[PDB]
């Protein structure tokens, strides 16, 4: 699992992905692999 | 004299993908090492935009989301035989005789054709195989609704009143909305369902200029195709809607080959990183964060035109169509006709306390005084 | 001709593992045909859910053996296997394999202490045992003698019987078989094979007594002679108070052998015990050995 | 006395709508194979194919639109469950003879111990019937008092297992709390002061769980083909499972469209293969089933045929009649 | 929790001050108990 | 038409798919950096697509091997002992038809004067002491390839004609005179006949005797050759009727066939063997191709 | 080689020949293993003149060689012999519907009353033998075996009154039935082995078994166990009860006893069962063309 | 009879044979159920 | 065959012939009255 | 009319249930549209 | 396996132009009309 790879690498913007609201979602577990932080993690910059 | 008079063969039409008004659900790039991918996944970062909170209320932290949505993946596969003789007179002849050249040009028209035959089955397969995904993935309509109808707070995952409000309202939009075509009349009313359908739906994440747009710079947005049976009544009811233009749509599939880095990262790490070459040259610089194509999902393909049964649902042009043209001789049903099965009960023998007892209805009937007349033993109902 | 199956669940990186310990392994399959998902992989969809042990029986007959060949990336390649041709078995059941023996597949020892070779969402791949044919007479004689005494009561020695039953040998490899005293975990219960036994053993002297009674002026010369000391050697005191002192129907006795012809070519499946696959060679430390196709 | 379960299957004409791009398809050059053998030489195409699906919420959906038929009878053949649960018998033959002589099943002597795979592992019918004139039917019963309340119970769509089982309501990923939902009754139901309207279904170890949940049907033995409607509201560990959080379990529902149950052969079966394309049990999902326009005698179902109130449920002096809930006829009688 | 089979009355007894669940038929139509089946039904099927 | 031609054009073609079975093409990109040797390997590049018979090597101590090492093709016989430092050991069809009971005296004497030592005498010893016979010894192929060193090599053919290698001198199975016999109304009915090994018991009044039987019939099916061998031996199977239920030996029948595999007919020829002068009179079946089924018994 | 052709001696006629097209990928047995055969050996014809005796036709039917049909041209007529292991197609005549996975095997020609729409000329006619499953080859095995032991017990109109109830058999839907069993000395060799076997497995039965029934009826109840109860109280011939049921530690001797009987079993099985010659793996959706890879 | 039910028979389109022999519900060429449909009553008829 | 609008006595069919209701079928006591399944009267007096 | 609504669908062969709802629906179709100039008189209809 | 014409049921012919009745039903165009002015005065009916 790998989710610096996301915090650190380069990202493509895309428009409406989303209706309804992905508290939702998330909060209701519609994904298989999710990851949440509310304040700003410092585990991406440990690279080893 | 038996006269027997002209031979008369089918001609089978062609299915082209791209004909087809599934593939503007669809986006189709060749890449030929899925047989050895394990898992294909994309991953999403969301953050939420939020609020500034009034006079002493404890403002929500920065919310950070990651998704990760994996790849099913599905084989299809076309079997055809030859026979023995008929591989015999395919390849030599024997002698210069007439039934030999009469039975090796039947016999390579035979293999020609048969060819021809195998490749649209698995376009056909093909079809079937990505509407099969589909109606696994669709969830039905009244889910849907009631979902966009109840969210949620940030303090906890939806709430035992707010989910038991949830099952009623589940209940009822059931027993309302459930046989769509058969119970009103009203195009109103129907076209104000189908806008709640375009409206429920959630949209893709690739924006490309190209792929099914009109003319003037406007993209078509989304399919709704159902069986002819539904689509005639549809056309009679909403032909004041129903238009036919042309889009620009795609003709071939994306094409996407590994690079050494690629292949290199595989043998080493068991992984790919899609976009690689951009993933690796904006690394330095300043642009980290953007990207501007996905070389796997966005890849230059040729384009071409064609017509399209469009409807406009408030500003959006939707394709709009019937796949019994695909499937007019297949041994597979149309998979949009599809079985309910609904329970249902009812008592006998309940005895009603005559303590408590009354009887409206009284002018209506009148019973003889019978106390097989006056205690429930059977129960009659009607059939089909 | 192969057999592609792909996978219903995601695997963990564990379980790519396992399947590259498992690279060669026989496989039952149900349908002959070319694309497999592992909701129908393997003998779990039939066992467990289905009628066990002698329909288990039937069934791992009837089903076709297909071995793995190579595991791609997320896909299984299984090729079956062709009569009179070569091909290469992994050793995983515990008895030693030695060249030139016969092979057999009996059903797995199922207890549920195994460690469950997959296990992914409520599917299990369960695999038979490849086995030697002497040890499989042997575990099919041990069973049939475990479901026949665990009926009876009031044996104070049932305890040790029933270990002395369970721990059997065969060079130097002992294994004690599962069904112990009936706890139920996969006793496969065996109901029908001793009733079917029992009802051959009960149904067999009086039909033979009924024929042999009848046209011995012919001169067979050996068959009457033979039953009536086969007969009255086991069963001495032979028809006392007789039942129904020799009233009977002519449809009765029609009945009579038509049953117990029923139940012998049901018991068919415990009949034999087929030889999958004739080892030639064995490779060293007995972790796999190549042998042929046969049956 | 006694509420009666049955369902019905509905050939059913059903769109979807589905957003542009929603799902990329990456897919294999069809691969040539060829088998060379005596007869034939067979050439297999083999295409690998490979769906990401890259809307985040539910890019696609799919309504009911229009009904074609009824395959179903709506008869009243109930399940015979002297066929359901062949094994058993009452202690003496005389008895035993008795009873299969005056309920009327066919083949009284089973000849099981003979050839039991013929019965055990189900008694294969061996002949349909004859004359079939609306197609399949199969109705399941569950015994219960003569005091039950109609008006509570039966003029609504209820669960028949008498309190209601329906997990949009429980703590998820809470078994405990779960279980005391199905079983508790120092609780109350909802909807009532009553926490039970049938202590024979709701009751653990009841007529209900002892003969419908499959966690004791394994165990007395019975036939797998033959299809029990009320299986999908008493077994129970087909229900803890559906205690998940909201969308895991319609993605499993949605998931559960393999659609293994057929529609052919003049009853009812079961099998297990799911070859079929699709099917959708929205009674499955409510976990209830609904009521249906049955009466007490032809009196009340004369005026009910008059006046075409199937809506409105009424009741005379111990007489009763239950509204219908979904006017069907007047759905087919409108295509 | 008492009422479990309609022919079959469950109680508990104390035999060595062990609780001892019971089960015990119910033979005749009148030993179910009368808010199972009331003494109305009782006459109502008697006037039958 | 032409004749010649089409002949030569057929021989052309089969020996072109003879070079298809035998070897590969390489399409690897085969560039120019390797010696020749790799160079004519790669452009020949062998596989063994080519013998399709399937042999076995064994190790067997050298003292059982006394005609066998000499005279190439015999049934051979794996024995399991418990011994763990030599868990199988291998076993003359000769050295068992020794104390098989269908032999007469002369030849039995004969033959024992050939298998007498020390080895050999330990191991009937063991045999003799062994229960019943058919599963603590048992058939194991057609022998090819004795290297006789120190312990003596034999390659050993479970399937296919039988041939060590270069597809010359394709040996025969040589059986024993005495012990065979053809069981059919017409022997050599019409063509190549299916040659079964058939183990029988007997029992003088103290122990089993084995007897090992070679039997050659038009049949194919198991079951019509268990109803001819039923017919053939219906005597002392009565006499084992008596004996099996006073006797507490794990045994549970009176014989078991097992098929070889096929014969021709104009390839049965007579002859004799001769090892250290004892001559033996021998039926020498010329061209086998083996094909071991299934031990089906009869009681 | 492997290719047989057969040659009419002879002439027919052009509904013959559309006969002969339509009745293609069909299992003929040759009993010559020759490379050219004539109308003489083709078939089954040339056996069944000889008493017509079922179990007669049925041995020399497992004696004969079987071939497939393969492209009828002009008036010769190809035959494959199928090798060993592998996958042929298979037109199919026995009145079945031919469910898949199943084994096969090659049975005679059960006489319906309609006579044959294949192949009659010149007082030569083509007897095809029927392909149907193992089961009810078996079944009819059983059958004759059972007309043979009660056909020893000589009687008048009681052999009727067996035979009408018994030969109407229904498997799959269809009724089939096998007339005119004169009962030669040929089934009871075939009867005698089973009637050894029976004896010996009453001599041989351990003191467990006899035991398990009265057991099982005192431990469980069931009326299909019923069943077997009105069996054992129907005939109580035997009526030797033993005495001790105690089994203090006999167990290596109940193994013995045990193998004995099973083995018993299997010779009983072993006459009422006959050789598979086909595997289903493929059918076609008419039940009329299937694929077997098994070749006797 | 003066005993068959009115509702379940004449009010509807129905055969007057009382058992109802529509071919269009039996086997096509199978003469036996054909005759079993027209015939038995160890069977029930559909609709009652 | 198809059944048509007969009854029991004049008491029922006036009461018919006064609704017109020909469709439904009614019945008192033991006197009965059988609806028309085709209104061919209506279907005459519309042409 | 009503071949056209239950054509055989790509299976085997032609169900029991397939024709049997096929022969009330014959039922249905033959009551209704009988007499057809005479009973309506929508334009709409007839043209329909 | 090409084939143009049948000239059994493809040959060339005099053409002429001639009125009907027609009516337009979806882009249909379908000639309506009846023959009572062929069967005005004969021996038969007309047999609709």
């Amino acid at each position: 699992e790998n989710w610096q790879a996301t915090e650190i690498l380069p990202k493509i913007e895309a428009p409406l992905n989303i209706f309804n609201d992905i508290k939702t979602y998330t909060a209701e577990q519609l994904f298989d692999n999710l990851r949440i932080y509310f304040g700003d993690d410092p585990s991406r910059y440990n690279i080893s | 004299f038996e006269a027997l008079l002209g031979i008369y063969c089918n001609k089978i039409e062609w299915i082209n993908f791209f004909t087809t008004p599934i593939a503007v659900a669809a986006n189709v790039i060749r890449f030929n090492d899925v047989s050895r991918m394990t898992l294909g996944k994309v991953l999403f970062f969301i953050q939420l935009p939020r609020v500034a909170t009034g006079n002493d209320v404890t403002a929500p932290k920065e919310t950070t989301i990651m998704v990760a949505k994996h790849s099913e993946k599905h084989p299809i596969n076309i079997s055809f035989d030859l026979s023995a003789a008929c591989l015999e007179h395919l390849e030599n002849t024997f002698k210069n005789t007439v039934i030999d050249q009469i039975l090796n040009i039947n016999a390579l028209h035979t293999v020609l054709r048969s060819l021809k035959n195998s490749a649209d089955s698995l376009e056909r397969g093909l079809i079937h195989a990505f509407m099969q995904t589909l109606l696994r993935k669709s969830p039905p309509q009244f889910i849907v609704l009631t979902m966009n109808e109840n969210k949620v707070h940030n303090k906890q995952a939806l709430s035992r009143v707010q989910r038991s409000n949830m099952f009623q309202s589940l209940k009822n939009r059931l027993l309302t909305s459930l046989f769509f075509l058969n119970r009103n009349n009203n195009s109103s009313y129907i076209y104000r369902i189908l806008n709640d359908m375009m409206e429920s739906v959630t949209e893709s994440i690739l924006n490309d200029t190209n792929n099914y747009t009109s003319k003037e710079n406007i993209p078509l947005d989304g399919v709704l195709l159902g069986p002819i049976g539904s689509i005639q009544k549809l056309t009679n009811i909403l032909s004041q809607y129903i238009s036919t233009q042309v889009v620009s749509a795609p003709i071939s599939y994306g094409h996407f080959i590994m690079g050494k880095e690629n292949a290199v990262t595989a043998i080493a790490y068991r992984a790919i990183m899609a976009d690689f070459t951009q993933f690796t040259v904006n690394a330095g610089t300043e642009q980290q964060d953007t990207n501007n194509k996905s070389e796997i999902f966005d890849k230059s393909r040729a384009y071409a035109d064609l017509k399209l049964n469009t409807l406009k649902l408030g500003d959006k042009l939707v394709a709009f169509d019937h796949l019994h043209k695909v499937y007019k001789n297949t041994d597979v049903n149309d998979p949009l006709e599809q079985s309910l099965q609904l329970t249902f009960f009812f008592p006998l023998g309940i005895y009603i306390p005559t303590e408590t007892g009354f009887s409206t209805m009284e002018t209506r009937v009148k019973l003889n005084d019978t106390m097989e007349n006056n205690l429930p033993t059977s129960v009659f109902f009607h059939n089909k | 001709e192969t057999v592609y199956c792909t996978f219903d669940h995601k695997l963990s990186l564990s379980d790519i593992s396992t399947l590259c310990k498992l690279m060669n392994i026989v496989i039952p399959i149900p349908a002959h045909h070319h694309l497999i998902g592992s909701g129908n992989l393997g003998l779990y969809p039939i066992v467990s859910s289905n009628k066990d042990y002698v329909h288990i029986r039937n069934v791992l007959r009837t089903m076709v053996v297909t071995i793995l060949q190579k595991v791609e990336g997320n896909q299984l390649v299984l090729r079956k296997p062709m009569t009179g041709q070569q091909y290469a078995i992994k050793n995983t059941g515990p008895f030693p394999w030695e060249k030139g023996d016969t092979l057999t597949l009996i059903p797995p020892l199922s207890t549920h202490s195994e460690e469950k070779l997959l296990k992914l969402g409520d599917w299990e791949l369960t695999v038979p045992l490849v086995v030697p044919t002497a040890i499989a007479a042997e575990i099919n004689i041990r069973l049939l003698c475990i479901g026949l005494i665990a009926v009876h009561r009031e044996y104070n020695e049932m305890q040790t019987i029933i270990d002395e039953l369970c721990s059997i040998q065969y060079r130097d490899v002992l294994i004690k078989l599962p069904d112990i005293v009936n706890d139920k975990q996969s006793m496969y219960s065996m109901k029908t094979a001793c009733i079917s036994l029992s009802m051959i053993t009960a149904m067999a002297p009086d039909i033979v007594r009924t024929y042999i009674d009848r046209l011995t002026l012919e001169d067979h010369s050996m068959l009457l002679i033979k039953c009536q000391e086969l007969l009255s050697k086991r069963t001495t005191l032979s028809t006392q108070r007789c039942g129904q002192l020799h009233a009977t129907d002519i449809k009765d006795e029609l009945k009579k052998i038509k049953s117990v012809l029923t139940m012998i070519d049901q018991i068919n499946s415990l009949t034999n015990e087929k030889t999958y696959f004739v080892v030639c060679d064995v490779s060293a430390d007995n972790r796999m050995a190549t042998c042929i196709y046969k049956n | 006395a006694a509420t009666l379960v049955r369902t019905d299957n509905f050939d059913v004409e059903c769109l979807l709508y589905s957003s542009r791009a929603a799902t990329s398809i990456i897919l294999d050059d069809p691969t040539v194979t060829a088998e060379a053998k005596d007869i034939v030489t067979t050439y297999n195409f083999t295409q690998h194919l490979s769906f990401v699906d890259m809307g985040l919420g539910f890019s696609s959906t799919t309504a009911t639109a229009n009904l074609k038929r009824i395959k179903s009878d709506m008869g009243s053949k109930i399940q015979n469950l002297f066929s359901a649960f062949p094994i058993h018998a009452f202690t003496n033959t005389d008895i035993n003879t008795w009873i299969r002589h005056h309920v009327g099943i066919e083949k009284p002597n089973p000849s099981e111990g003979e050839a039991l795979n013929i019965i055990t592992f189900g008694g294969i019918n061996k002949n349909p019937p004859s004359i079939l004139l609306h197609g399949q039917q199969a109705i399941c019963e569950v015994i219960l008092t003569p005091v039950t309340t109609n008006i509570n119970f039966f003029k609504l769509p209820h669960n028949p297992r008498g309190r209601e089982s329906c997990m949009m309501g429980t703590d998820p990923h809470n078994e405990e709390a779960a279980r005391k939902a199905l079983y508790d009754h120092t609780q109350t139901d909802s909807d009532t002061f009553a926490a039970t309207t049938n202590p024979w279904a709701s009751l653990p170890g009841s007529l209900g769980d002892i003969l419908y949940n499959t966690a004791h049907r394994e165990q007395l033995c019975y036939n797998p083909k033959t299809y029990s409607p009320n299986a999908q509201f008493f077994t129970e560990s087909d229900i803890l499972k559906t205690n998940k959080m909201m969308y895991k379990v319609i993605n499993e529902y949605c998931m559960k469209s393999n659609s293994c149950l057929n529609s052919d052969s003049e009853i009812q079966y079961s099998c297990s293969e799911g070859t079929d394309s699709f099917v959708s049990r929205p009674c499955q999902f409510l976990q209830n089933a609904l009521p249906l326009h049955c009466s007490s005698n032809q009196a009340l179902l004369e005026s009910r045929s008059k006046t075409g109130n199937t809506q409105i449920s009424e009741t005379h002096y111990c007489n009763y009649a239950i509204g219908e809930t979904i006017p069907l006829q007047l759905i087919i009688e409108s295509s | 929790p008492t009422e479990r089979h309609p022919f079959f009355d469950l109680t508990y007894i104390q035999k060595n001050r062990a609780t001892e669940v019971l089960c015990t038929p119910r033979i005749m139509i009148g030993n179910m108990p009368l808010p199972l089946a009331p003494i109305s039904f009782h006459e109502a099927r008697t006037n039958q | 038409m032409n004749s010649k031609s089409s002949a030569r054009a057929a021989i052309v073609d089969t020996v072109e798919a003879v070079k298809k079975r035998k070897y590969i093409s390489i399409e690897a990109g085969t560039l120019n950096n390797v010696v020749e040797k790799e160079r004519k390997f790669l452009k020949q590049f062998l596989s063994g697509r080519e013998n399709l018979r399937i042999a076995a090597r064994v190790f067997t101590p050298c003292e059982l091997l006394a005609p066998e090492l000499e005279n190439l093709g015999m049934l051979m016989y794996r024995f399991e002992t418990d011994v763990d430092n030599p868990k199988i050991l291998f076993v003359g069809l000769f050295f068992l038809c020794s104390n098989a009971f269908n032999v007469s005296a002369c030849v039995r004497t004969a033959l024992t004067t050939m298998y007498t030592n020390s080895m050999v005498d330990n191991v009937l010893s063991m045999i003799n002491t062994c229960k019943y016979l058919e599963d603590k010894v048992s058939l194991f192929g057609v022998t090819s390839l004795v290297s006789c060193g120190s312990s003596c090599l034999l390659s050993c053919v479970m399937q296919g004609n039988v041939y060590d290698a270069n597809k010359e001198n394709i040996h025969g199975l040589t059986v024993l005179k005495e012990i065979f016999l053809e069981p059919d109304w017409e022997p050599r009915q019409h063509s190549t006949q299916y040659v079964y090994v058939v183990h029988v018991y007997k029992e003088v009044l103290s122990k089993l005797q084995y007897g090992i039987y070679v039997v050659l019939t038009s049949f194919q099916n198991e079951d019509l050759v268990v109803d001819i061998l039923r017919q053939y031996f219906e005597k002392e199977r009565f006499l084992f009727l008596n004996y099996l239920i006073n006797s507490n030996t794990t045994l549970s029948y009176f014989g078991s066939v097992q098929r070889i595999g096929r014969c021709a007919t104009e390839d049965i020829k007579s002859g004799f063997l001769q090892y250290r002068g004892i001559t033996l009179p021998v039926i020498k079946l010329e061209n086998i191709f083996v094909d071991l089924s299934e031990k089906k018994v009869f009681v």
